[PDB]
């Protein structure tokens, strides 16, 4: 700054941080509904696919985890037909875990 | 029928946030989010008016 | 979760082959391993933090 | 060592027999909830078990 | 009765996907029967080294 | 060489400046045509195989 300013370089940069980064499994990226249009595709594509993914990331000196979710639906029905009991089905659409 | 791979403690902190607000504490269930000063987190060097 | 070794930069991971129906996609972040408990036991005795 | 500890005496240890159980019960998970075996039909991925 | 296509009597697989928590192992196989073959289950086991 | 010889080992290898190594995916090594006989035999051309 000023007269006898230094020559000088630029660094730009940002944060984001309470965030988790987000990609939709969605034919355009939109939330349409919360099953997708290509979730259902593969329900009509009747045929198992392998993943890979690769991510690039920034060095550090300690030992470190990608965390990835796979998104998913997750979800129980539930059941009380007599006085002493409950009945419950689980389901997890892709990423099965049994009944 | 829990499994090995749900995260339920991450699922109801961001459930909470999406239901309320989070910036407002609660006593009872001990609902008081973690936070940090942003002034520290991303310094904003004004200098001093002196 | 996948380990990232010290100044690793290239993170691979492969799913074995499996069915996308009804799928919805990725969320992803880092995390440190110290900052990390495994839920995996009872007990952690290598989570040596708060 | 001394004059006394001469007159110590010894027993054999208990007998201890150890290895995997009859048919190798218990080394598999059956009729756990929490960690249910597969075989499926790929690609429909509907458990048969 | 028999075939005098040339044919293997027995097949080994290994894990196309494997876990090895603090309480219990997992591993994946991929159990491929071809065509004109069958198999009665009773005949597989798995072969653990350790 | 010569009278006063010194007793001696042989070395042997080859060079190969502009090639690539090929593997035919046809059943006697052979082209027959440009679509192989096993990438449309029953096997490969019905299952997904790894």
């Amino acid at each position: 700054i000023g007269q006898t300013a230094v020559p000088s370089v630029t660094q730009k940069k940002f944060l984001c941080d309470r965030v988790m980064w987000r990609i939709p499994f969605s034919s355009n990226f939109m939330s349409m509904g919360a099953l997708t249009d290509l979730g259902q595709n593969m329900l009509y594509a009747n045929s198992a696919h392998a993943l890979d993914m690769t991510f690039e990331v920034d060095p550090m000196d300690e030992p470190t985890l990608l965390y990835l979710l796979f998104e998913v639906f997750d979800v129980v029905r539930v059941h009380q037909p007599h006085r002493g009991v409950i009945e419950a089905v689980y389901l997890r659409t892709p990423f099965s875990a049994g009944n | 029928v829990d499994l090995q791979d749900r995260n339920t403690e991450l699922s109801y902190q961001l459930l909470l946030d999406s239901l309320g607000d989070r910036t407002r504490y609660f006593s009872m269930w001990n609902s008081a989010v973690d936070s940090y000063d942003p002034d520290v987190r991303i310094i904003e060097n004004h200098g001093v008016e002196d | 979760l996948y380990p990232i070794p010290a100044k690793a930069t290239n993170v691979p991971i492969s799913i074995p082959s499996r069915n996308w129906a009804a799928f919805r996609g990725w969320s992803f972040t880092r995390l440190k391993t110290k900052e990390t408990p495994s839920l995996g036991s009872g007990f952690d005795p290598y989570f040596v933090y708060s | 060592s001394s004059e006394t500890n001469l007159t110590q005496q010894s027993m054999p240890n208990r007998p201890n027999y150890i290895g995997f159980r009859d048919n190798f019960v218990g080394l598999m998970y059956y009729n756990s909830t929490g960690n249910m075996g597969v075989l499926a039909g790929q690609a429909s991925q509907l458990n048969a078990v | 009765v028999t075939t005098d296509r040339s044919q293997r009597l027995t097949l080994r697989f290994v894990p196309v996907d494997r876990e090895d928590t603090t309480y219990s192992y997992k591993a994946r196989f991929t159990l491929a029967v071809g065509d004109n073959r069958v198999l009665d289950m009773a005949s597989t086991y798995f072969d653990i080294r350790g």
